[PDB]
């Protein structure tokens, strides 16, 4: 699970995977700021919880 | 292009089956008959180089035409004096030849030039 | 000063701070025909670090 | 009609190569050009021109252009109204890119139009 569509979720292979993983690295990188960590740290906690 | 149609097609897909509207169901329609369309009017402006290249090619042979006629035409007259003054049966007889086939070539080419415009 | 093909004034509350002139036209090759397309210039002031 | 052209051209040949004359080469010439000039036209003859492709379907074809007409700005007009409502995120995309394709689509229809008449 990969994406989101109206009416349903929508699936991919690994090379989306990787992809997608790659371009979230390469935005993080491009779009730095302290809300991101925050939000990543309490987000983390939550997605614990 | 092609693709940017598919995909919008795809995206447009999955609007109906978690909604309701006969709009998009319209829409969708007008766009594959707009496609269609199109990709027909493709090949019938590709057609129109043809057309013109058949055009350029058919205009020498109406000029090597005119000179096909003056060579008949003068091969015609110095045959004919040439037989007018020759003392051989050989020459006679290939002469009586010359003057029947260059008539009969002359009447199959002036037919085909009728034939051509 | 960068070069683009995408018309302004279409989204235009994404481009607050740049200035955009008309440079141009391209001509895009295809399979059949010509696309002539106008060409977009985009002008922006910055100062990094 | 072939047999007479090779009687012809052994006969003056035999009657050439025993003398010589000026005119004698010339008809030569000019008979042997005449000769290669109706057998291109007979290899001429049995292609002719493709007019069945020349008269393909065209006469209601002419007039769809104002048709399509009728409806292209009738569905952008749809479009930006329908863009201009929602509020979805997936809806805008889909919108704005068939936005941008129908103004590509318009202008090359519209090129060809102007080009072809």
């Amino acid at each position: 699970p990969i994406g989101e569509s109206p009416k349903g979720v929508e699936d991919g292979s690994i090379g989306k995977v990787c992809r997608t993983l790659l371009a979230k690295s390469v935005f993080n990188s491009l779009y730095a700021s302290p809300q991101l960590e925050g939000f990543s740290a309490e987000s983390r906690k939550l997605l614990l919880v | 292009t092609v693709s940017s149609f598919q995909d919008i097609l795809l995206r447009m897909s999955k609007m109906q089956l978690g909604s309701s509207s006969e709009d998009l169901n319209g829409m969708i329609t007008q766009f594959e008959s707009l496609k269609l369309y199109r990709d027909s009017l493709g090949e019938a402006v590709m057609r129109m180089g043809d057309l013109h290249s058949l055009q350029n090619r058919n205009g020498k042979w109406r000029e090597q035409l005119g000179q096909k006629f003056e060579e008949i035409r003068w091969l015609i007259e110095e045959v004919r004096h040439r037989l007018k003054t020759t003392e051989n049966s050989f020459e006679q007889i290939t002469f009586m030849q010359a003057l029947q086939l260059l008539f009969e070539v002359e009447q199959e080419i002036r037919t085909f030039s009728f034939q051509l415009i | 000063m960068e070069f683009s093909l995408t018309d302004p004034r279409l989204e235009p509350h994404k481009w607050e701070k740049y200035c955009v002139l008309e440079i141009g036209d391209m001509l895009l090759r295809s399979a059949i025909g010509q696309m002539s397309r106008p060409m977009f210039l985009y002008v922006r002031t910055n100062g990094t670090s």
